């Protein structure tokens, strides 16, 4: 059984500006990934010093790149905490309204899709080179 | 409700709150503003500070103290082993990161140091929290300047736990010179030595400021030198006295010997003062009363040793920094062991005589620049400057009589102040050697019908035709209008000045 | 009396692509707006070749610009063939259902906004200076 949601309004608009704005620095795509997983490695790092069994599940805290030419993909595997249904389908963990439409604003106001992270919705940039 | 900053030190710590100017240092719930950096684990509760402190005899197998040696460290570290061989409590290798193994509740947690360290924020954030009358998280945490990276981070997590904002870590002897106001500018390019001297540790640090910024040149010191020394000291004079004297050895009863450096501990801050100081201890040994005395030369002379090898450090950081004593400009104390009379006067001495900033306690100084610095970093506004510049403004045009009885504006009306502005006279008529400026306020051509508020002469300036030598014309106003008319002559480097007080058709024809 | 009609999911996005994107030359505002008002104006033209009761009323072809500074509001009337209500409601009368995906597409390899009109659908471009 498969579930399927609507995306929030902000967002919505902010991968279609992503996928259809020519913007021409694609390597944040990766930057972005890779500073992600790093923040939900520092989440269980930090509550593990006043509970330790958050590592009881695996001990190493790491990024992982996995690129595989002949299915178009890469892997990026994050040991942190990670989500649970009910973040995925809650904006993948974020404050996706408040974070996209300052960010909107200030791309009304002329700033550069690098800026994507400092309104942590850093991770919708993931659609500037994917197609899924 | 301003930010605050915290001294988390391996002995004591203290908390500040910077707001309206400056800092206040807040106490305790028994009214000390600096407090043991000290947590004691019972099986009913961990008691911290003081609490904790008042006990380290009774409990010192589960009280966990001077966490800073073993936070950032590996336990295969040397200090680590170091430092373990020292504690009442066990340190274990659990994944090369020492942890603590004390009873909690009946239980023989392994506590690691970072946690151990944000129990004692959470209880400085707490003091804070109660005297401001409002929950605080924006901090700034400060470190020895020699931490390295993983101590820095391991710093700031100790303040996340504790639930704080760790807006910065930030070190030891930049926090004592903010304290100071060696930072608030128009004293730059000086030298500053900051001598560090704690409980457990004796650091020396030379900075150097140029007006607010801030470069390290360079550190020495003693890693196991200070107040603790002194104690001991002070204890083998007297743990040796009671043998002798009753010919009992309390020196093996670890109680005992804990109650008699208590003591010495309350009787070398009383000596400091003082120029004698008592211990009075009821049933301290096998049932006896140990009464006896220490007098500030002999504790001088206990310490003799330990007071002049601190300058030992001073020479270091002055040859590290390639500096002699002349090139250093501000003398800087940190640390309550520096209240101790000896140490100022070797200092002191040995700088010549020149004068010590004492002027903040020496263990508030640290909590206290923490404090100011927490306070911008929380938003970049402490008493400036924005809305000096919006709200006061020059009322009138300020500027000087020239030649013809008029008036020159350098500051314009409504310009907003403080401001510097400047233009360039020569003397008007040929071979004169000054200058005569009259200062006016107002809106009028001729100074005749303008509000003189002062003048001045300006001397030094060769003479040469009019229209050759010159004059440098600067009108500088503060924040509150008071303006202060200088002059100067370029070629000769010569000045003067005057302080003003406050006063607050053919086209449609043909032919 | 008003009926809701709501947009054809294409143009929504091109119109949230619009005022989202930091484009600079909004001159293209009044070019587009009287482009399709001459456009109007021809096809009326040439409907009175065949049928001249269509200019019976009004004859005059021409646009008319008035700025209504108290109002913030900008009008152009032309008097050209007008729009059926079916044309007003079926996405103004163009066909914008495959315009703008077109223009998106031209926007993913580098178009410029200013090449809206070229798709038939430069009328949306009024939401650069326009909210309403
Ligand atoms: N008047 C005094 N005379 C001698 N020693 C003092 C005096 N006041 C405080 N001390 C000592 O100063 C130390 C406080 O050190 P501090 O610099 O706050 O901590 P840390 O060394 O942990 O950074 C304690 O060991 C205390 O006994």
């Amino acid at each position: 059984e498969v579930e399927t949601f609507a995306f929030q309004a902000e967002i919505a608009q902010l991968m279609s500006l992503i996928i259809n704005t020519f913007y021409s620095n694609k390597e944040i795509f990766l930057r972005e990934l890779i500073s992600n997983s790093s923040d939900a490695l520092d989440k269980i790092r930090y509550e593990s010093l006043t509970d330790p069994s958050k590592l009881d599940s695996g001990k190493e805290l790491h990024i992982n790149l996995i690129p595989n030419k002949q299915d178009r993909t890469l892997t990026i595997v994050d040991t942190g905490i990670g989500m649970t249904k009910a973040d995925l389908i809650n904006n993948l963990g974020t404050i996706a309204k408040s974070g996209t439409k300052a960010f909107m604003e200030a791309l009304q106001a002329g700033a550069d899709i690098s800026m994507i992270g400092q309104f942590g919705v850093g991770f919708y940039s993931a659609y500037l080179v994917a197609e899924k | 409700a301003a930010a605050i900053g915290i001294d988390l030190g391996t002995t004591y710590s203290c908390v500040g709150v910077f707001q309206h100017g400056k800092v206040e240092i807040i106490a305790n719930d028994q009214g000390n503003r600096t407090t043991p950096s000290y947590v004691a684990f019972t099986d009913t509760e961990r008691l911290i500070g003081d609490a904790a402190k008042n006990q380290v005899a009774l409990n010192p197998q589960n009280t966990v103290f001077d966490a800073k040696r073993l936070i950032g460290r590996k336990f295969g570290d040397p200090v680590v082993q170091s430092d373990m061989k020292h504690w009442p409590f066990q340190v274990i290798n659990d994944g090369d990161k020492p942890k603590v193994q004390v009873s909690y509740k009946g239980e023989t947690k392994a506590f690691y140091p970072e946690e151990i360290s944000s129990m004692v924020l959470t209880k400085m954030k707490e003091i804070a929290e109660a005297y401001l009358g409002y929950p605080v998280t924006n901090a700034v945490i400060t470190v020895p300047a020699y931490f390295n990276d993983s101590q820095r981070q391991a710093t700031k997590d100790a303040g996340v736990i504790a639930g704080l904002n760790v807006l910065r870590i930030i070190n030891e002897p930049t926090a004592a010179a903010i304290a100071y106001g060696l930072d608030r500018t128009g004293k730059g390019e000086r030298n500053v030595l900051i001598f560090d001297l704690g409980g457990g540790t004796f650091d020396v640090s030379i900075l150097t400021i140029d007006d607010g910024i801030f470069e390290v040149k360079a550190t020495a010191g003693d890693t196991h030198l200070g107040g603790e020394d002194f104690d001991n000291r002070l204890v083998n004079h007297f743990v040796e006295e009671f043998k002798r004297k009753h010919k009992k050895d309390i020196s093996q009863n670890k109680r005992a010997v804990r109650r008699l450096r208590t003591a010495c501990e309350r009787a070398k801050r009383t000596l400091s003062s003082s120029t004698q100081a008592s211990l009075e201890i009821d049933s301290l040994f096998e049932g006896i009363d140990f009464y006896t005395s220490i007098t500030r030369a002999r504790f001088e002379e206990l310490c003799s040793d330990l007071f002049r090898s601190t300058l030992e450090p001073v020479e270091k950081a002055l040859r590290d920094a390639k500096l002699d004593k002349a090139q250093i400009h501000d003398l800087v104390l940190v640390g309550g062991s520096t209240r101790i009379p000896k140490v100022q006067k070797l200092l002191q001495d040995f700088f010549n005589g020149r004068d010590l900033n004492k002027s903040i306690n020496p263990d508030e100084a640290v909590a206290y620049g923490a404090a100011v610095q927490a306070a911008i970093l929380m938003g970049d506004k402490s008493e400036n400057v924005q809305d000096l510049l919006l709200l006061d403004v020059a009322p009138l045009s300020l500027g000087l009589e020239t030649a013809g009885g008029v008036m020159t504006a350098l500051i314009k009306r409504n310009s907003t102040i403080p401001t510097k502005q400047t233009q360039i006279f020569t003397t008007y008529s040929d071979n004169q050697p000054g200058v005569l400026i009259q200062v006016y306020e107002g809106e009028r051509a001729m100074t005749k019908d303008n509000n003189l508020l002062g003048r001045f002469e300006l001397s030094g300036i060769p003479p040469a035709p009019r229209g050759v030598p010159q004059i440098e014309v600067t009108f500088d106003i503060d924040a509150n209008g008071i303006l202060n008319v200088t002059a100067t002559d370029k070629s000769t480097g010569k000045a003067n000045k005057i302080t003003i007080t406050n006063d607050k058709p053919t086209i449609e024809e043909v032919d």
